[PDB]
């Protein structure tokens, strides 16, 4: 069914990840993806949300199957894969979930979060206002994330089959790395669209 | 005087702007260049994000100087 989509606003996704049982971590604009630009950045980064137009035994992944839950999917993956370096609130929203769909496929996972009525409503205390029916029904924007798990680079998009597994990188060139792809493998294919986000997770 | 504007995707747009013009006239610049509503773009100068009511002299931005466009998307 229609979900309204999340802006990528650091203060919004901060306070709606408080809510969900995440106060850890805080999210921060990225101008460019040159080094002149990402060295402004503070450190460490531990992962890179990104929108743009539209052997794994050790991540965790969810299915989408609600069209513009895409950016609570993503912050289900990036906080389902930092769950040892940043742990959730206890008896919190996300702690039920990820408790409950542990043992779950990444489909099975995926119907969880369609029946799951506290997550819906606070992805819509969140979301930020609409002015037409063409902001909730036309959406052409894609939200995924870019997570480091064992010092490879892993993109986390709901609508694939997998993760995919991008490279090798280790100390705090993550973020200079995930830069290198996102600009070849995404920038790169894109002629004349501007519509590109990008958002640094850092400890808070 | 010129003014020029990065983007994420490392585009550059070239400005024509006075000295009296609003964040806002900017961002209705930007649109008319680039297709992008002013509601969707941030500002930024200097590190600092600038506010739709001041104008580019009161930040004392001067010819040739350049902005970054950060852009508020739905996902
Ligand atoms: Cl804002």
């Amino acid at each position: 069914d229609i979900w309204t989509p999340l802006e990528s606003n650091p203060d919004s996704l901060y306070l709606y990840s408080c809510k969900l049982g995440q106060s850890k971590l805080k999210f921060v604009d990225i101008y460019g993806f040159n080094n002149d630009l990402l060295d402004m950045i503070p450190q460490p980064v531990q992962a890179v949300i990104f929108l743009y137009p539209v052997n794994f035994d050790n991540v965790w992944f969810i299915k989408q199957y609600i069209p513009n839950s895409c950016g609570t999917i993503a912050l289900l993956h990036l906080y389902g894969n930092l769950r040892n370096k940043f742990e959730l609130d206890k008896d919190s929203v996300l702690d039920d979930f990820f408790n409950k769909v542990n043992e779950m496929s990444a489909e099975k996972r995926g119907q969880e979060l369609k029946n799951n009525k506290s997550i819906e409503n606070l992805h819509h205390e969140f979301c930020g206002q609409v002015e037409n029916r063409d902001d909730i029904l036309d959406v052409d924007t894609h939200f995924i994330v870019f997570v480091q798990i064992e010092g490879k680079i892993i993109e986390l998009d709901g609508r694939k089959d997998h993760p995919t597994v991008h490279c090798f990188t280790n100390g705090d060139n993550f973020l200079y790395d995930t830069g290198k792809i996102i600009q070849d493998k995404f920038i790169e294919k894109c002629k004349d669209d501007l519509r590109f986000s990008a958002l640094a997770v850092i400890p808070n | 005087m010129q003014i020029f504007v990065k983007t994420l995707t490392g585009k550059t747009i070239t400005l024509e702007v006075e000295p009296s013009d609003t964040i806002e006239n900017v961002k209705a610049k930007i649109q008319d260049k680039e297709g992008i509503p002013p509601d969707q773009q941030r500002l930024i100068f200097a590190g600092k994000q600038l506010e739709d009511g001041r104008t580019l002299s009161d930040y004392n931005i001067q010819k040739e100087s350049t902005l970054h466009l950060v852009l508020r998307l739905r996902g």
